[PDB]
C-alpha cells in the first residue's frame, strides 16, 4: 500500500488542511453573497396591479 | 501621492516574500 | 435587447443596517415542509424506477444464484 | 375539445387545478407565460394589444420575478384576488396567425423573420 | 467597538489593507498547519518513521 | 449471543426497524382516534370521523416508522464506523432520533433536546443489560434432571 | 382608485416598511455594522489568497526539477 | 506460532451455523457424482464470506 501510494500522509494532511479552510470560505462567501443582496431581498416594490 | 506609494511598495513586498517565502 | 418599464416605487435598505445570515436559519420547519410538500411527487418519480429496478435486479440475481446452486 | 375539458375529464380538472395554483403563487396570468421573443406572432400581438393592458402584464412580470427572487409566493388574500386563465392574448394571436395563415396562403411575404442566431 | 477599532486600523487605507490581508493569510496558515500537525501526530502515535524500534541494527 | 444468533445485515436491520415501526405507528393512531371522543356536531356523521382516524393513524405510522428507522440507522452507520458494538453505539442512536424526528413535530430545540435525551436514556438503559428481564443464570428455578455430582 | 404608485409618490411617509421576510432589519436608531462584515470578508479573503498562493507554487515547483534528477546528481 | 486468523476462524464457527450446515448438506446429497459438473462452491463461499466477515476486527485486533 505504501509502495503504490507513497504520497498518502502529505495527501491527507493537505486535504484536511484545504478542506476546513474551505469550508471556513465557504462561510465567508455564502455571507458576501448574502450581504450584496441584502438590497434586492429586503426591498418593497410597488407596482399598481392586483391581478 | 509619494506615502501612498511607498505603501503599495510595501504592499508589493509583502505579496513577494509571502509568495516566494525566502527564510520565511 | 431592450429594457422594458415598468411604473413602479422601489423603497432598498442598505446592506449594513439590516441582518445578513439570521434569515437563512428561520422558520426552518416552514421551509422544510414545503420542500417535502411541493416535491413529494418528483421525488417519487426521480426515485421510484431507480429503487424498483434495483429490487428487481436484485431478486432475479438471487434467484439465478440459487437456482445454479446444484 | 373532449379530453381537454375540465368539466367533462378528471384528469384534465386535477390540471387546471394545479396550474390554477402554481400560477396564483407568483400571482401571474397564463398569458404572461407567453414570450414575446419566442414566437414574435405573441410580439406582434402584444404590439397591438393596449398600453394598459401591457403594462399590466409587465407589472405582473415583475411581481413574479421579485418574488421568484426572494423566494417568496404572494400572500394568501392576494393568492385569493389571482385570476389566472382570464385571457387578454390569445384572441389577438390567433387574429396574427390567421393573417399570417392567409398571407402565406396568397402568396405574399412574411411581414417579419426571426433573425438567425 | 472592538470591530470598529480594528476596522479604522487596517483599513484606513486599501493598501494597508491588502497588507494585513497577505499577513493575516500567512499567519492563518500557519496556524492552521501547526493545529493540523498536532492533531495528526496525537491520532498517529507509534506509527512515526522516528517510533520505529530498530532504526540502525541493520 | 443476540450478535451471534441472526445476521441481520444493517440494511435489512433498518428495513425492518422502519417496518415495525409504522406498523406499531399505525396501531398506536388506531387506538388513539378511537380513545379519543369525536365533537358534538360530527355525531351524526360518520365520514369525517373515518377520515380523521385515518389522518391519526397515518401521522403516527409515519413518525414512528421515521424514529424506528432513523434510530437503527444511525446506529448502524456508527457500529461500521467504529468496527465495533458498545453501549454508547446506541445511545447516539436514540438521540438522534427524538432530537431530529421528535424535534421537527415539536419545532422546538428545547423538545428535541428533552425527547433526545429520553430516547438516549431508554436507549442506554436497555442496553447496559443483556436486554433480559433476570440477569442470573446459575439459579436452577427448578429441579429435573438428576446429576453424578 | 389612485393609483397605488402615484399615491407612493404623493406621498412621501415617514414609516417605511420593507420585505424582512428574510433579512430582518436592523431598528431604527443602531449604527450600521460594516466593520463586522469587513472583516468576514478579509477572512474569506485570507483563505482565497492561502488557495491562489499555494497552486501558483504548486504548478511553478511541479514544472520545477524531480527527484529524479535531483538524485542522480550525487 | 499459531495462526491468529486460522484460530480465529476456527473461532467463528458458530455465528456461520446455517451456512456450516447448508455446506455439510450440500456435500452429502452432492456424494456419488458420476463424471462432474457438480460442485458446492456456492456454498463454500457462503460459508466462507461469512467466516470472513466474522473474523476481521478480531484479526487485526490480535495482530500487532
Ligand atoms: C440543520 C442545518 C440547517 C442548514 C440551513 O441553514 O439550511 C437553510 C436552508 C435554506 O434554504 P432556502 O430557504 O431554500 O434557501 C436557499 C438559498 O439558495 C440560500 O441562499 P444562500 O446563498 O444564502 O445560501 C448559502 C448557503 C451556503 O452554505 C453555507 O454557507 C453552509 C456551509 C457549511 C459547511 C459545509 C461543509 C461541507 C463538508 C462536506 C463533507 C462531506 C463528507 C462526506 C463523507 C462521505 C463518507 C462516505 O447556505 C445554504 O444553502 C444553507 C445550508 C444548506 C445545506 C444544509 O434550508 C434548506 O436548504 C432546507 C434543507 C431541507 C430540505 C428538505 C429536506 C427533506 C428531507 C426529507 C427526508
Ligand atoms: C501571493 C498572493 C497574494 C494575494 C493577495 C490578495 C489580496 C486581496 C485583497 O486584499 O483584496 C481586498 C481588496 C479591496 O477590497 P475592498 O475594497 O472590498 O475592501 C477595502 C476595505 N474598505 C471596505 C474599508 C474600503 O480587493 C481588491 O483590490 C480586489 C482586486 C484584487 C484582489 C482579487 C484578485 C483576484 C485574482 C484572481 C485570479
Ligand atoms: C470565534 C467566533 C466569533 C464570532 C463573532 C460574531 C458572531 C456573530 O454574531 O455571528 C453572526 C454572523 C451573521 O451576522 P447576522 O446574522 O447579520 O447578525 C446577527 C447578529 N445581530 O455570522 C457570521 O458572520 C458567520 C458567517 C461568516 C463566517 C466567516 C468566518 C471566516 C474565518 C476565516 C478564517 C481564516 C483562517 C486562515
Amino acid at each position: 500500500s505504501w509502495a503504490a501510494e507513497p504520497e498518502m500522509e502529505e495527501r491527507k494532511l493537505m486535504g484536511f488542511k484545504w478542506i476546513f479552510v474551505l469550508s471556513l470560505a465557504l462561510l465567508q462567501a455564502a455571507y458576501y453573497r448574502r450581504l450584496r443582496w441584502s438590497v434586492l431581498k429586503s426591498r418593497k416594490l410597488v407596482l399598481d396591479v392586483v391581478n | 501621492d509619494v506615502k501612498a506609494a511607498a505603501m503599495w511598495g510595501v504592499a508589493a513586498a509583502t505579496g513577494g516574500l509571502y509568495l516566494v517565502q525566502v527564510s520565511i | 435587447k431592450q429594457i422594458v418599464p415598468v411604473k413602479s416605487v422601489i423603497y432598498a435598505l442598505s446592506p449594513f443596517q439590516q441582518k445578513v445570515m439570521t434569515g437563512l436559519w428561520k422558520d426552518l420547519p416552514t421551509k422544510i415542509h414545503h420542500k417535502v410538500s411541493e416535491n413529494w411527487i418528483s421525488a417519487t418519480l426521480l426515485l421510484g424506477p431507480l429503487v424498483g429496478t434495483y429490487a428487481y435486479v436484485q431478486n432475479y440475481l438471487e434467484k439465478e444464484k440459487l437456482h445454479h446452486r446444484y | 375539445q373532449s379530453f381537454l375539458d375540465p368539466k367533462k375529464n378528471w384528469l384534465a380538472a386535477q390540471h387546471m387545478k394545479s396550474l390554477v395554483k402554481r400560477l396564483s403563487k407568483y400571482g401571474l396570468r397564463y398569458d404572461d407565460l407567453y414570450d414575446p421573443y419566442y414566437d414574435l406572432d405573441v410580439k406582434e400581438a402584444l404590439n397591438r394589444l393596449p398600453k394598459e393592458v401591457v403594462d399590466a402584464r409587465h407589472a405582473r412580470l415583475k411581481r413574479a420575478i421579485d418574488l421568484s427572487m426572494k423566494h417568496e409566493y404572494l400572500p394568501e388574500d392576494l393568492q385569493a384576488m389571482q385570476t389566472p386563465f382570464r385571457g387578454y392574448l390569445q384572441d389577438m394571436l390567433a387574429l396574427v396567425k390567421r393573417e399570417r395563415a392567409e398571407r402565406e396562403a396568397l402568396g405574399g411575404l412574411p411581414l417579419y423573420q426571426r433573425s438567425i442566431p | 467597538g472592538i470591530f470598529e477599532s480594528l476596522y479604522k486600523v487596517v483599513m484606513r487605507r486599501n493598501s494597508v489593507y491588502v497588507t494585513f490581508v497577505i499577513a493575516g493569510a500567512f499567519l492563518g496558515e500557519r496556524a492552521v498547519d501547526y493545529g493540523i500537525h498536532k492533531l495528526w501526530e496525537a491520532n498517529n502515535v507509534g506509527k512515526r518513521y522516528e517510533d520505529i524500534p530498530v532504526l540502525g541494527q541493520k | 449471543r443476540r450478535y451471534l444468533e441472526d445476521e441481520d445485515t444493517p440494511f435489512m436491520k433498518t428495513i425492518k426497524g422502519a417496518t415495525t415501526g409504522l406498523v406499531a405507528g399505525t396501531i398506536w393512531g388506531t387506538v388513539v382516534a378511537t380513545w379519543y371522543d369525536v365533537p358534538r356536531v360530527e355525531r351524526s356523521v360518520a365520514l369525517p370521523g373515518l377520515i380523521r382516524t385515518f389522518k391519526m393513524m397515518g401521522n403516527y405510522g409515519l413518525t414512528f416508522a421515521a424514529i424506528g428507522g432513523v434510530y437503527i440507522g444511525v446506529e448502524q452507520l456508527l457500529q461500521n464506523y467504529r468496527m465495533k458494538r458498545d453501549l454508547v453505539n446506541g445511545a447516539v442512536g436514540g438521540f438522534v432520533a427524538g432530537a431530529t424526528i421528535l424535534g421537527y413535530k415539536g419545532r422546538s430545540i428545547k423538545t428535541a433536546l428533552s425527547a433526545g435525551s429520553a430516547l438516549a436514556f431508554t436507549s442506554a438503559y436497555i442496553d447496559f443489560g443483556g436486554q433480559t428481564l433476570k440477569h442470573d443464570e446459575g439459579k436452577e428455578y427448578a429441579a429435573y434432571t438428576t446429576k453424578k455430582r | 382608485e389612485i393609483p397605488a404608485t402615484v399615491a407612493a409618490v404623493k406621498n412621501p411617509s415617514s414609516k417605511i416598511i420593507y420585505d424582512e421576510h428574510n433579512h430582518e432589519r436592523f431598528p431604527p436608531g443602531d449604527p450600521s455594522k460594516r466593520a463586522f462584515a469587513y472583516f468576514v470578508l478579509t477572512g474569506g479573503r485570507f483563505v482565497y489568497a492561502s488557495l491562489i498562493r499555494l497552486l501558483v507554487l504548486k504548478f511553478v515547483l511541479s514544472m520545477s526539477a524531480s527527484k529524479d534528477v535531483l538524485a542522480l546528481a550525487s | 506460532p499459531v495462526d491468529q486468523k486460522r484460530y480465529l476462524e476456527e473461532s467463528c464457527k458458530p455465528k456461520c451455523v446455517k451456512p456450516l450446515l447448508e455446506y455439510q448438506a450440500c456435500i452429502k446429497r452432492i456424494h456419488g457424482d458420476d463424471s462432474g459438473q457438480k460442485h458446492c462452491t456456492g456454498q463454500y463461499f457462503d460459508y466462507w464470506f461469512c467466516v470472513d466477515k466474522c473474523v476481521a476486527p478480531k484479526l487485526f485486533t490480535k495482530l500487532k
